[PDB]
Parts: structure tokens; C-alpha cells; sequence
């Protein structure tokens, strides 16, 4: 599935410098390309190769060759590029077939911490009156990705009927997640509250709905 | 102005064959481009399937030439792919893009060494199971009294209980853009998927103005449009 090997994650300061290496035996024939892929978006060349930039690449992204290794060099990296990177070429020999890279996770180090901001649902009313029960907690925009989800009954821990996600990087590099709570009408109407309660960096966050 | 569009079936039982369309505007397939298919498995990289250049002429990757087939319709300006015998390991994201010209040869001039994918298509997700599709129930998530935060509030959209991914939620048809958080799905115990679409909006404007969500699942062919109304 890849050709060429490439450190899976490297770490960078805000404003520093960091080189992401690309090496294999297949790399010698052709020029090596970058591509740049946020979540939940396609790539977006950044080197054609050499050291050439399509329309819209900052001028701190550059390209470079060494043999069998190219890089892709980040000249005072900033928010933006945290993505991850593919290098790309084709082989040398036979049919000259296309060869990627693994990809590198760039992580830019120095980003401001951020609370979560908590979202609490309580089912809907065609829901109930479908005879089903789902409370929704969501949970995002908190960074560092650490973050702990738990429901309350009234005021006792609940763990049957928790579903929930683990966070996952928004395009603002900071971190969304989910929790859903499946109860039958009746329990959802034999109890005074519920709660989902969000720790992230010591801190929690509580919220909490009732059949009102 | 190239603009690229996959389109595919969304679910393919085990050793069945997956077939998924590129259409192209704004280019021509029949040029010495490479028109290629790419594949990214979800949560790991890309990987290389196959080529074709002036609508005749394909290149493969090694490891799937066996069963992969890439070929065009020069008069519907579309290229297409074909995977024999799949299994789960070809579930992925499917993209379509375009390589340019290049030599064989160490002959050339210098601008036909380059390997590059500037051109992507969005992605058609694929899924290899032998269970069946089923179609998402959309709940309102109406605005109340905790769903406010001063001048704004949140209201939404749940789509619950679907399977395979992916389905895409969109607001007023597209007119309303910011504040439009859609939340990754969650895999539950069943096998099904459910996520949450969540907009802000001021709250002011909740009794003058209507917020509909749209929910679309292709792989049931199914469009979910939700009135949401305050609680």
C-alpha cells in the first residue's frame, strides 16, 4: 500500500522549523511531490516538486532532494499546517507504477488551550411519541483531545446505553466529541434529571436536563 | 476550471465488485493526463490503485492489477473503475485525480518528471459488508430555554440508527453555512451510526425565521429534509 517511509507523527514549536523526510529506494527517477490533507477533506498539493508551489501555498513550505530521500521543509510553521503530509513519485523501473508515502502527522506545539463548550439535548418530542429516547451530549472545540464523558441519573452514575465517540480534530485543530444516552420513555420520564457531566484539564463542565 | 465528481454504490457485499464513475467538466479525459484512482482506508493513508491516459492506455498498482480494471467514455468525458472480489479491506474513501504527462525515458525535458495529484475529486466512501443498508431516522434537536447562550442558541438535527456512512447535513439548502457543526458519527454496539448536525443561531430571530435541516444518505438513496421548531 506505501512505497516510501515516512515518521508516521513529528512535532513542531509555533514558528520554528521542521523537516519531513521522505525516503525510499524508489524515489530516484522522478520528483518527489507533497500533498497536504486536513480532516475530513481530499489532499491539496503543496509541491509539485522541486521546489515548486501551486497557487495559494505559503512561501515557508519548501521541497528539497538528497538521493533517495526528499523533504518537505517548514520554515516557521504556524496553526495552518497542522495536516498531514504524503510525499509522492513514481518508480524508476518496470511500468513505472505511482508510489506514496505513509503519511506524517504534523502537530504544531504552542496552540492555546481551550474549554469545551457543552451541548445537552433532551429527545425530542416526535421521538417520545415514536416510544424512543435519546439524550445528546456534544462536546466541542476543547483542546488539548483529552476529555471525559460521564451521565448522571438523578445523581447515580449510568453506563448502559452510553455511546460515545473519542474526540476527534476539527478544521480549527481543536476537538469535538459525542455521547448519546438510549433510554426507554419510561425511564426518561422516572427521573427527575439527568446530566452529562465533561472533565477536560482538572475541570468539568456539567449539564442537565429534565422532562419539564 | 477541471472539476471531478466520483459516484459509486455506496455498499458492495463480500467478493462482489465495486464499480464507481469519475465525471469530468472543465477538462478532457482523452489528453495525455494521467486520470487516476486513489484510495484512503479510514484512519490510514493513500494508496494508489491505477491510471489511465488519451482514454485507452492504463497503469496499475502491482498488488491489485489482478483485479482492478480502469477504462473511459470519451463521448461522456467519464473514466471508470471496477474491483473484483472485494473484501473489507477495500473499504475505503475512493478519490479520482489527475497526474500529469511524464517519460519512460531519461530523454526528456525537465517538466516530464514530475509525479503531482493537483486535481481531487470530493470522495465516494465504499463499504464491503454483507449487511444490509439501512436509512436514518432524523430527529429535531429544538431550541429551548438550555440551549440558549444569551444573543445565540443552538438548535439541531439527529440522525440516528443508519448504516453504511456517510451521510452529509446541510441547512436551508445550503444558505446557511456558519455556525454549522456537523459532529463525526458514532459506531454503536448494533453496527448502525448516528451523529448530530448543530447550528447557531440568534435567538432573537427563532419565531421569524425556519431552519431546516437536509440529510442525505446515498447509500439508501434516501433525502431526509427535518423542519426544525422551537421547543
Amino acid at each position: 500500500s506505501s512505497e516510501l517511509t515516512q515518521d508516521p507523527a513529528v512535532s513542531v514549536a509555533l514558528g520554528q522549523t521542521v523537516r519531513i523526510t521522505c525516503q525510499g529506494d524508489s524515489l530516484r527517477g522522478y520528483y518527489a511531490s507533497w500533498h497536504q490533507q486536513k480532516p475530513g477533506q481530499a489532499p491539496v498539493l503543496v509541491i509539485y516538486g522541486k521546489n515548486n508551489r501551486p497557487s495559494g501555498i505559503p512561501d515557508r513550505f519548501s521541497g528539497s532532494r538528497s538521493g533517495n530521500t526528499a523533504s518537505l521543509t517548514i520554515t516557521g510553521a504556524q496553526a495552518e499546517d497542522e495536516a498531514d503530509y504524503y510525499c509522492a513519485s513514481r518508480d524508476s523501473s518496470g511500468n513505472h507504477p505511482v508510489v506514496f508515502g505513509g503519511g506524517t502527522k504534523l502537530t504544531v506545539l504552542g496552540q492555546p488551550k481551550g474549554a469545551p463548550s457543552v451541548t445537552l439535548f433532551p429527545p425530542s418530542s416526535e421521538e417520545l411519541q415514536a416510544n424512543k429516547a435519546t439524550l445528546v451530549c456534544l462536546i466541542s472545540d476543547f483542546y488539548p483531545g483529552a476529555v471525559t464523558v460521564a451521565w448522571k441519573a438523578d445523581s447515580s452514575p449510568v453506563k448502559a446505553g452510553v455511546e460515545t465517540t473519542t474526540p476527534s480534530k476539527q478544521s480549527n485543530n481543536k476537538y469535538a466529541a459525542s455521547s448519546y444516552l438510549s433510554l426507554t420513555p419510561e425511564q426518561w420520564k422516572s427521573h427527575r434529571s439527568y446530566s452529562c457531566q465533561v472533565t477536560h484539564e482538572g475541570s468539568t463542565v456539567e449539564k442537565t436536563v429534565a422532562p419539564t | 476550471q477541471v472539476q471531478l465528481q466520483e459516484s459509486g454504490p455506496g455498499l458492495v457485499k463480500p467478493s462482489g465488485t465495486l464499480s464507481l464513475t469519475c465525471a469530468v467538466s472543465g477538462g478532457s479525459i482523452s489528453s495525455s493526463q494521467w486520470w487516476s484512482w486513489v484510495r484512503q482506508p479510514p484512519g490510514k493513508g493513500l494508496e494508489w490503485i491505477g491510471e489511465i491516459s488519451h482514454g485507452v492506455y492504463t497503469n496499475y498498482n502491482p498488488s491489485l492489477k489482478s483485479r482492478v480494471t480502469i477504462s473511459a467514455d470519451k463521448s461522456q468525458n467519464q473514466f471508470s473503475l471496477n474491483l473484483s472480489s472485494v473484501t473489507a479491506a477495500d473499504t475505503a474513501v475512493y478519490y479520482c485525480a489527475r497526474a500529469p504527462p511524464y517519460c519512460s525515458s531519461a530523454s526528456c525535458p525537465d517538466d516530464y518528471y514530475y509525479f503531482f495529484l493537483d486535481v481531487w475529486g470530493k470522495g465516494t466512501t465504499v463499504t464491503v459488508s454483507g449487511a444490509s443498508t439501512k436509512g436514518p431516522s432524523v430527529f429535531p434537536l429544538a431550541p429551548s430555554s438550555k440551549s440558549t447562550s444569551g444573543g445565540t442558541a443552538a438548535l439541531g438535527c439527529l440522525v440516528k440508527d443508519y448504516f453504511p456512512e456517510p451521510v452529509t447535513v446541510s441547512w436551508n439548502s445550503g444558505a446557511l453555512t456558519s455556525g454549522v457543526h456537523t459532529f463525526p458519527a458514532v459506531l454503536q454496539s448494533s453496527g448502525l451510526y448516528s451523529l448530530s448536525s448543530v447550528v447557531t443561531v440568534p435567538s432573537s430571530s427563532l419565531g421569524t425565521q425556519t431552519y431546516i435541516c437536509n440529510v442525505n444518505h446515498k447509500p439508501s438513496n434516501t433525502k431526509v429534509d427535518k423542519r426544525v421548531e422551537p421547543k
